[PDB]
C-alpha cells in the first residue's frame, strides 16, 4: 500500500497473509473454513495466517493454518485478467475471536463514490522497494465505470471496478494481491492490478465481488 | 534470446520470487514477479533457469 496509514494491530480481523516460505498475497477470511483471494495468487503449498500484524515475529496473537484445496474460478483467464477470484479452503476452522473474524459478502454491488479500505502488507514505495512490518490501510473511492474504461482502454470488463486517486500517490501494490477492499462493512473487491503502483491517471484495479456471490456460496458448500 | 530480457514483474500485485538469467553477471537472479503475464525469462528455481539460460 503506497501512501496509506499503518492500521493498527488486529484493527482488521478478516486480513489473511498467504505464505509459501515468505508473504506473497493477501486475502480475506469470509468464514471459519474459507479464504476468499486473487486467481492470480495461485500456489502449491500455501499456508494461511491469520491473526497477523507484523509478519515477521510471532506477537502471540497468529494461526497458521495450511490450505487443504484452492479453487480458482472455472473462468478465470491468466490473458485478460477476467474472473480473478479464488477460494481457499483451510486444513481446519480458524479460531475466530475480535483479532480473528470473517467479512460478509456483499448483497448488493457499491457505487461510485463510495469510500472503502483497502489493506495489506505489499510495497510503500511508488518509486522503489519498501515491504513494511505492519499492515497499511488505505481508505479509496471507488470510481466511475466510464474513468476506469478511459483509464485502461479495452481492458476493463464488468468484472472489475477501479479504486483510488487519478492524482496518484495513494494506491495497491506488489504485495498487495488478493487482499480486501471493504466497503460499508462488506467485501466489495479484490487486489487485482494496475500499471505500476500510484501512478497518476492509473488508478488500482480489483475484482468485482458483488459479481461472484452466488458462486462463493455454493461453491464453499458443496467443498 | 528470451534470456537476454530484462525481468518483467507483470502488471498484477502479488510478490512472488522468481528466477531470471542476468547475462551481465552470468548468473541466475531473483526478482519480484506480480503473478501475471510472465515472460519467459522467469524461472522457478536458480536450476531450472540455469538449464534454459545458463551460458547464454
Ligand atoms: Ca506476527
Amino acid at each position: 500500500i503506497v501512501g496509506g496509514y499503518t492500521c493498527g494491530a488486529n484493527t482488521v480481523p478478516y486480513q489473511v497473509s498467504l505464505n509459501s516460505g515468505y508473504h506473497f498475497c493477501g486475502g480475506s477470511l469470509i468464514n471459519s473454513q474459507w479464504v476468499v483471494s486473487a486467481a492470480h495468487c495461485y500456489k502449491s503449498g500455501i499456508q494461511v495466517r491469520l491473526g497477523e500484524d507484523n509478519i515477521n515475529v510471532v506477537e502471540g496473537n497468529e494461526q497458521f493454518i495450511s490450505a487443504s484445496k484452492s479453487i480458482v474460478h472455472p473462468s478465470y483467464n491468466s490473458n485478460t485478467l477476467n474472473n480473478d477470484i479464488m477460494l481457499i479452503k483451510l486444513k481446519s476452522a480458524a479460531s475466530l475471536n475480535s483479532r480473528v473474524a470473517s467479512i460478509s459478502l456483499p448483497t448488493s454491488c457499491a457505487s461510485a463514490g463510495t469510500q472503502c479500505l483497502i489493506s495489506g502488507w505489499g510495497n510503500t514505495k511508488s518509486s522503489g522497494t519498501s515491504y513494511p512490518d505492519v499492515l497499511k490501510c488505505l481508505k479509496a473511492p471507488i470510481l466511475s465505470d466510464s474513468s476506469c474504461k478511459s483509464a485502461y482502454p479495452g481492458q476493463i470488463t464488468s468484472n472489475m471496478f477501479c479504486a483510488g486517486y487519478l492524482e496518484g500517490g495513494k494506491d495497491s501494490c506488489q504485495g498487495d494481491s488478493g487482499g480486501p477492499v471493504v466497503c460499508s462493512g462488506k467485501l466489495q473487491g479484490i487486489v487485482s492490478w494496475g500499471s505500476g503502483c500510484a501512478q497518476k491517471n492509473k488508478p488500482g484495479v480489483y475484482t468485482k465481488v458483488c459479481n461472484y456471490v452466488s458462486w462463493i456460496k455454493q461453491t464453499i458448500a458443496s467443498n | 534470446d528470451f534470456c537476454l530480457e530484462p525481468p518483467y514483474t507483470g502488471p498484477c500485485f502479488a510478490r512472488i520470487i522468481r528466477y531470471f538469467y542476468n547475462a551481465k553477471a552470468g548468473l541466475c537472479q531473483t526478482f519480484v514477479y506480480g503473478g501475471c503475464r510472465a515472460k519467459r525469462n522467469n524461472f522457478k528455481s536458480a536450476e531450472d533457469c540455469l538449464r534454459t539460460c545458463g551460458g547464454a
